[PDB]
DNA sequence: CGCAGTTGTGCTATGA
DNA sequence: GCACAACTGCG
């Protein structure tokens, strides 16, 4: 019943999810536009902790003595101190950060840190230290402005809807949404540099392959997810093995759609 | 061997489009049947040696095609003319979207 | 009458020909199909216009071989006759029977009887031939006829015409 | 809109329509003590006007029924005064995308 | 495979009601005065008088022959056998048809010369008369109103019967002489 | 096969499904079908003018087709008629006829109510085919009096004469194949209290739906060009060619006749005893009696598992297959001969693990690797090769069983006076053996996944398992208790594509149904990796060189 | 739309179970199916075998001929769009490798 | 309708799709003795000669990608990147 | 006119 | 051997 029930159904060229009518299922499979294979539980840190360690984690006081980046994380540190221009952008990056914490906490209400979402991220940044040698000493080349807006550019090529127009555009931000505020939890000026310790070159790489690979993780428009869900819900029904009905004959009930239930509670 | 229902749920899960035809086709149930253009069924006379084509009570001469399909499906369609149910195959649309 | 119509003819190439000398094998190919050619519906397809310009458009690679079939839109001189249309041809075959007329690509067969009563056939005549007390019509001769009817056989049309009526017969 | 206590007798329920273009709603003042939008699970929704589902429709390459429907007795639906052909945005937070729009036709 | 055209009607089931085709002025479904085309606008049908058509023929015949020569690089009777060498260059032989064609249009063409021709279909084309009407007049010679009016009987009320003879008077003194 | 015809090659784009026409049956039929006696010229073994072959398809295998020529594999069968002596109804239709009969009046044949009723408006706006009917029908079956005058669509003082008719409309309540009607009646306005019951006759329904308005029925769920509702009542049956009903001619002199000949035997014996009835000294009861025997086999014939009881025993107890039962699903037509299939190229052995096979491969036997083929084409690429494989023969290894000429006819290198020599020309075809690295479909049952079926790399090995690596059991849910495997050969260069580019063991490594990889390390690896990754274990250089040979991808550093 | 979450929550909690984990895009699939059409369809022979879908594509599951007998009884046309329907006519399915066409282009052909 | 080149919407990389399909069109065609725009370095089999025609990108096919409402984008197998 | 109560109807894993 | 969907009858 569950593949006979979704057989028809597919990912066409605009993302869309249909079946033999072309009546749209879903806008963006699976809310995002992601194949399943590309994801990985990965962790959102804005989310969680005290917002004194947050602090201490994602901001930049250029403004501030004890609260700039030390001339030992870059080369321009010592000419940077008291940058108001810079303290603007280093403003926005903080006051985005913040923003993106309490969407995440509006999104997981639990407080649920690791979610499954594509590009690991923290691979990326691994690979770039052996790749590049990351001296855990020397300091970066980096410019904040090189940091900061790189991470705005390429937000802006991570492309899943390409339509010319409002409706469209907003469903791209939106199916992005979630993965830049991981995005950006992971290369906030602070982490890049302290923690990191990246050069240019290893963050320009860094970028790059976030790009690419996020590329890589979307739908192929001919993916036959109708069968694709079926089977992996049908699958692992297969081997099933207060005190409510459950398993496989819940399952039952549920795509019965059994008005004459077996358990009903009410959770007050 | 079977190809059973099951085999074809995870060919199509695949995407193997042409592997699927291929197995549903020509290694199995594959046959050539003749149709008519005005009404859609199988009332050919198929003299196709003389290159005679037609179908009488469509007065047709002109507008024949020929098409593959498994022969399985020859005879669902038949056995549903054999009870008074036209399943007419037309080779063009007209409905759109 | 002798039409131009816009056609459009499917052929399927092989493989093999995928080569650069593609689209002057499909229009050579159409040209074969197409030409002296004879349907019941546009009649006689005689000459393929503008071969420079022929509409090869792009060929779909059919699914389970690897033809591809294109759609050769086109334009031709057709003659496809009428019931009532008149038409000056010339005499090729005559017997007891009638004279069949030869109009354009296709023959039209006039009947002892669709001709006056003053014409009658001479049997013995080198050529055969038909005799009014006026007019011989015989082999070259240049005849005007009103087609009575067509037959759509084959590869070909032919009709049954009339010398009966006022300015028709011989010319 | 008619916020009647206990009930309306089917005689009154039949002078609901005998007034056009003006439309009258009926609510059980007991269904309305708990507004059911504020509730956890319910998404927003977001009335479209003639020109925003048009282009909707025009920007999805849709026809009316290929969109996903919302009944005319939908909870929501008869919170907004939705009338059949009208079509709602729904904004549910999602656990893949962090945001999700949704659209539904009225019935 | 046979050939289709430009009318995209679809009889779906409703086999008939097939009309009678007659010069009554009712050709066929195909040979409608308004019709489509490649181009996929509405034009009027093309009806060709003999000469008219013969040079049609000709003329694609020569392009033809140009091009079959161009990739090759990396008096009546007198007319007569001229069009036999063309057709012996350009057609496939098999084409006995085309042949045929060629020898009934080089001995019946009323109008040698294209001159005369393009000044034929200014005359005519100016009448109002439907295609078939302006082929069968460039085509028939007639000299009475009335040999045209019997033979083209679609005319009957469609033309005076003395402005169809001051035009019977133009074709005649056109009428290219051998 | 099958041989080359002129015919334009396309496909079914769209099925326009609809109802014979009687007129049609006629029209398409190249015979009727005049005697229940299948064949025997009066005991003469060759086919009667009266039942199979009176113009139908053909039997004999040799004896081509009275209509087309061509013959058995080629010959669709050529549809048959019966006249039927009277108008009967479909056994699957029967219950809509009486729906239909329900919205409409018994007398005019114009719908119970219309446009005048706001309800009724209300149900005939309704753009869904049959949700609209649906909608008519519960408006309708409360109507029992055809409206002559039906208050204005403003006052009820003034009244307009909408329709004509003003008769009482029956109760109808089905009588299994006989539809029963009770009408209301009137004297001195009280009755009923004791209704009028009848039987209504198939022609008087089939009259009434023939007097039913196309909007009215257009309004219903019928088409005037492919469904009339008077198409639901049968006139003219067609009768299926010897294919779809075929004579299992065992041995010379013995038949053997399929249950549908049988049925339609049967169905014409009882039209016969109904023509000859009628026509002649009717004596009226025994005239409804042969009438309603004749609507239980055309019943029957098409539907036999019915509610009313009575099998329709084929005359050995063992009741008589209904067309309807060779269709139903999990087996028949549809869901096992259509959907699901048996097939050729196909092979089955027991399966054994292998630690020495890579993941992506499966070894096969070389029993099954010589009986497998797979069809190439001669090309300047391949010609020497293929001439070797054919040269070498269908009994080695590396060898073929059949070479495929431009005339596309089989050469049997298994027999042929020619096998030895045989020049191969371009485009010819050498069905060759399955040879180690093709791709092939590998497969265990039941198959719920996308990976219960993966693509495989051939490596023909001795004895009669297939065996296959233990980190690709996991998917396929196998085990080497005595678990049988399936093997499919792609016969396409096209279709080999389709299997490495997308069905690849390698490729279907990470699962989307968890987001994680199906395969793992297992069993004696994952008991042996532990072992040896503890700190207490260490290895001597003698062995440590073995374990580093033994990895063939080593720097050998 | 509140009750496609109680939905796709039970349907989870049912997995979930079982230890086992299934990616949310396939639960949320099959709920999103049964919730679309206005409220909850059935996944069963009075549910999805309701819907407007090609009548070749419904007789594949549950009422095979009662759904062909009523095809020709109120003219029903298949689409032909199903996969199931390809299946039946042995045509190559709009499926993944069938979602497109392939053609040559002869400039191109010409141009190498 | 056919969507014009200066308006496509759909992914400017080949789906996994149509790189399995296109080889596989190329390999049967390659097979069916059809002619190679590629130099084989000695290669035999007609998924190696496509596979090398598709990365040197001398594969004369189109991909007429169709859209749920019947229009299509014409892409040729020369534009689509392959990051396969 | 509505809802309790019934009568009715279709399905029941996969390859040998 | 259930689970529902038509259908039917009394308050
Ligand atoms: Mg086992
Ligand atoms: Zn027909
Ligand atoms: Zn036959
Ligand atoms: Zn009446």
């Amino acid at each position: 019943r569950l593949v006979k029930a979704l057989e028809d159904i597919m990912v066409h060229y605009d993302n869309t999810t249909r079946n033999s009518l072309g009546n749209v299922i879903q806008f963006i499979y699976g809310e995002d536009g992601m194949d399943a294979a590309h994801i990985e539980k990965q962790s959102l840190d804005t989310i969680g902790g005290s917002d004194a360690a947050f602090e201490k984690r994602y901001r930049v006081d250029l403004l501030n003595t004890d609260h700039t980046l030390d001339p030992s994380l870059l080369e321009s540190g010592s000419e940077i101190l008291g940058d108001l221009k810079l303290q603007v952008l280093l403003d926005e990056e903080y006051k985005q950060l913040v923003k993106d914490r309490k969407f995440l906490r509006e999104v997981f209400v639990d407080g649920e840190a690791n979610w499954p979402l594509p590009v690991n991220i923290r691979r990326i940044i691994q690979n770039a230290q052996q790749t590049f040698h990351i001296d855990h000493t020397k300091p970066s080349d980096l410019t904040i402005k090189d940091i900061v807006l790189g991470v705005k550019d390429l937000q802006e090529n991570l492309l899943v809807l390409r339509g010319k127009n409002e409706i469209i555009q907003n469903a791209q931000r939106d199916a992005v949404t979630l993965f830049c505020c991981l995005l950006r939890s992971r290369l906030a000026t602070r982490r890049v540099l302290q923690e990191y310790r990246l050069t240019k070159q290893a963050f320009d790489w860094v970028l790059s392959n976030i790009e690419a690979q996020f590329l890589r993780s979307v739908v192929h428009p001919g993916e036959m997810v109708g069968v694709l869900a079926a089977q992996s819900i049908g699958e692992p029904a297969t081997q099933m093995t207060k005190k409510v009905t459950s398993g496989v004959p819940r399952l039952k009930e549920i795509l019965n759609v059994a008005k004459n239930m077996k358990t009903p509670s009410l959770t007050v | 061997l079977r190809f059973g229902e099951m085999e074809r749920d995870c060919m199509i899960a695949h995407g193997a489009a042409s592997f699927l035809k291929e197995r549903l086709m020509e290694a199995s149930d594959a046959f050539r049947v003749h149709i008519c253009g005005i009404c859609g069924l199988m009332t050919v006379i198929a003299k196709l040696n003389h290159n005679q084509f037609e179908c009488k009570g469509c007065d047709n001469k002109i507008d024949i095609y020929q098409i593959h399909i498994p022969y399985a499906a020859k005879l669902l369609f038949q056995e549903l003319m054999a009870m008074n149910i036209t399943p007419r195959l037309y080779t063009d649309r007209s409905r759109d979207f | 009458m002798f039409f131009i119509k816009d056609l459009s003819l499917n052929i399927t190439l092989h493989p093999s020909f995928f080569g650069p000398r593609m689209k002057q094998y499909l229009k050579t190919k159409l040209l074969e199909e197409v030409e002296g050619s004879c349907t019941g519906k546009f009649g006689y397809i005689l000459c393929v216009l503008d071969y420079d310009n022929i509409d090869i458009q792009r060929g779909r690679i059919l699914p389970t071989d690897g033809s591809a079939e294109f759609n050769v839109k086109y334009r031709a001189v057709v003659f496809k006759p009428f019931k009532g249309e008149v038409v000056d041809g010339t005499v090729v075959s005559c017997s007891q029977h009638g004279f069949e007329v030869q109009v354009g690509p296709m023959k039209v067969f006039v009947t002892k009887h669709l001709m006056p009563q003053d014409l009658t056939f001479n049997a013995g005549s080198n050529p055969p031939s038909y005799q009014s007390s006026e007019d011989v019509i015989t082999i070259k001769s240049r005849i005007r006829v009103k087609i009575e009817g067509c037959i759509s056989q084959v590869s070909s049309i032919h009709a049954i015409g009339s010398i009966k009526e006022d300015y028709l017969g011989a010319i | 809109i008619f916020v009647y206590q206990n009930n309306i007798t089917p005689s009154a329920m039949k002078l609901v329509p005998s007034i056009p273009p003006a439309t009258i709603e009926t609510f059980n003042e007991a269904a309305l003590v708990v507004n059911i939008t504020h509730h956890e699970l319910v998404p927003k929704h977001i009335r479209l006007s003639s020109d925003e589902k048009r282009e909707l429709l025009k920007r999805y390459r849709l026809k009316e029924s290929q969109l996903p429907r919302i009944q005319r007795a939908d909870p929501v639906a008869l919170y907004l005064g939705l009338k059949r052909g009208e079509v709602v945005k729904i904004i549910r937070k999602s656990e893949t995308s962090g945001r999700y729009a949704s659209y539904r036709i009225c019935m | 495979v046979s050939t289709s055209t430009f009318q995209t009607r679809r009889r779906r089931l409703k086999k008939v009601e097939e009309e009678e085709n007659a010069a009554t002025l009712q050709l066929g479904q195909e040979f409608q005065l308004k019709q489509i085309n490649h181009q996929g606008e509405e034009e009027e049908l093309i009806a060709l008088n003999l000469s008219e058509a013969r040079l049609v023929i000709k003329e694609a015949l020569v392009e033809r022959r140009r091009a079959f020569k161009r990739s090759q690089k990396k008096t009546r009777e007198k007319e007569l056998e001229s069009i036999d060498v063309l057709l012996e260059q350009t057609t496939g032989g098999n084409n006995k048809d085309l042949k045929n064609t060629m020898q009934y249009l080089t001995n019946f063409s009323r109008f040698r010369d294209q001159e005369t021709v393009g000044a034929v279909i200014q005359l005519l084309k100016s009448t109002g008369l439907h295609p078939f009407e302006v082929a069968q007049l460039g085509s028939l010679a007639c000299d009475t109103a009335d040999e045209a009016k019997t033979l083209i009987p679609s005319l009957n009320n469609k033309i005076s019967d003395d402005e169809l003879e001051r035009i019977l008077k133009e074709l005649s003194n056109l009428e290219t002489l051998y | 096969g099958q041989q080359y015809s002129s015919a334009p090659l396309r496909t079914v784009k769209e099925v326009q499904f609809g109802l014979f026409s009687p007129e049609e049956v006629r029209a398409i039929s190249v015979a009727k079908i005049r005697f229940p006696e299948t064949m025997d010229e009066t005991q003469t073994r060759a086919k009667i003018g009266g039942l199979n072959d009176p113009r139908l398809g053909s039997i004999d295998r040799n004896l081509k087709c009275q209509t087309c020529q061509e013959g058995m594999n080629e010959c669709p069968g050529h549809f048959g008629h019966i006249d039927l002596a009277k108008p009967v109804f479909h056994v699957g239709f029967i219950a809509k006829i009486k729906k239909v009969c329900e919205c409409v009046c018994m007398h005019c044949g114009k719908l119970l109510l219309d446009e005048h009723n706001e309800l009724m408006r209300q149900a005939l706006a309704i753009k869904d085919s049959k949700k609209r009917f649906a909608a008519i029908w519960t408006l309708c079956k409360t109507k029992m009096v055809c409206e002559t005058d039906v208050p204005s669509e403003d006052d009820p003082t003034q009244l307009v004469s909408r329709g004509g008719c003003g008769n009482t409309q029956p109760t109808i309540r089905k009588d299994g194949l006989k539809l029963v009607g009770s009408w209301k009646k009137d004297r001195a306005t009280g009755d009923a209290d004791e209704p009028e019951l009848r039987v209504l006759s198939t022609e008087e329904i089939l009259n009434i739906f023939k007097h039913i308005s196309v909007k009215d029925f257009t309004s219903l769920g019928f088409n005037e060009v492919f469904s009339r509702p008077e198409w639901m009542i049968l006139t003219c049956l067609p009768v299926p060619p010897p294919p779809v009903r075929p004579s299992i001619s065992f041995n010379e002199s013995q038949r053997g006749e399929d249950d549908l000949t049988f049925k339609l035997a049967d169905i014409l014996k009882a039209n016969i005893s109904l023509e000859t009835l009628e026509h002649n000294g009717a004596p009226h009861h025994a005239i409804e009696e042969a009438e309603s025997l004749l609507q239980f086999h055309v019943a029957t014939y098409m539907d036999n598992d019915i509610a009313g009881q009575p099998q329709a025993l084929q005359k050995s107890g063992r009741p008589v297959k209904s067309i309807r039962a060779r269709l139903k699903g999990k087996e028949g037509r549809i869901r096992g001969n259509l959907m699901g299939k048996r097939v050729d190229f196909s092979a089955r052995t027991v399966i054994s693990g292998d630690p020495n096979l890579e993941l992506d491969q499966v070894g096969v036997p070389k029993s099954i690797a010589k009986t497998l083929t797979y069809p190439e084409v001669v090309t300047p690429y391949n010609i020497d090769r293929l001439t070797q494989l054919v040269r070498n023969g269908p009994n080695e290894h590396p060898g073929a069983k059949y070479v495929i000429r431009d005339s596309g006819d089989r050469i049997d290198l298994r027999y042929s006076k020619r096998a030895g020599d045989i020049q191969l020309q371009y485009g010819w075809k050498v069905e060759r053996h399955i040879m180690d690295n093709d791709p092939v479909l590998f497969n265990r049952q039941p198959s719920l996944h996308k990976m219960s079926m993966m693509a495989h790399r051939v490596k023909v090995i001795p004895y009669s398992t297939f065996r296959l690596n233990l980190s690709v059991t996991s998917p396929y849910n196998a085990d080497f208790d005595g678990d049988e495997m399936n093997l499919h050969v792609p016969q396409s260069e096209e279709t080999r594509a389709e299997l490495s580019q997308l069905c690849a063991v390698p490729l279907q490594i990470v699962s989307p149904q968890s987001n994680k990889p199906c395969m793992g390390i297992v069993q004696d690896t994952l008991c042996g990796i532990r072992k040896l990754t503890l700190r207490d274990t260490f290895i001597e250089l003698d062995q440590v060189l073995n374990m580093l040979y033994w990895v063939p991808d080593w720097d050998g550093v | 739309e509140a009750g496609r979450a109680a939905l796709y929550k039970e349907v989870y909690n049912v997995i979930a179970s079982d230890g086992s984990y299934v990616n949310y895009r396939h639960m949320a699939l099959l709920v999103d199916v049964m919730t679309t059409q206005g409220g909850l369809t059935s996944v069963t022979r009075h549910g999805f075998n309701r819907s407007n879908t090609g009548a070749l594509m419904r007789c594949s599951f549950e009422e095979t001929v009662e759904i062909l007998f009523e095809a020709g009884a109120s003219a029903e046309l298949d689409d032909c769009r199903g996969v199931s329907e390809n299946v039946i006519l042995g045509q190559m399915a709009p499926i993944g490798t069938g979602a497109f066409d392939v053609m040559i282009d002869e400039e191109s052909l010409v141009k190498y | 309708k056919a969507i014009p080149k200066d308006q496509r919407a759909t992914t400017p990389y080949m789906t996994k799709y149509e790189r399995a399909r296109i080889l596989g069109t190329r390999a049967l065609q390659i097979s069916m003795n059809a002619p190679v725009f590629v130099d084989l370095e000695g290669e035999t089999d007609p998924l190696r000669i496509a596979m090398k025609e598709l990365a040197e990108k001398k594969i004369p096919l189109v991909i007429r990608r169709y859209l749920p409402d019947g229009s299509f984008e014409d892409w040729s197998v020369e534009e689509l990147i392959v990051d396969l």
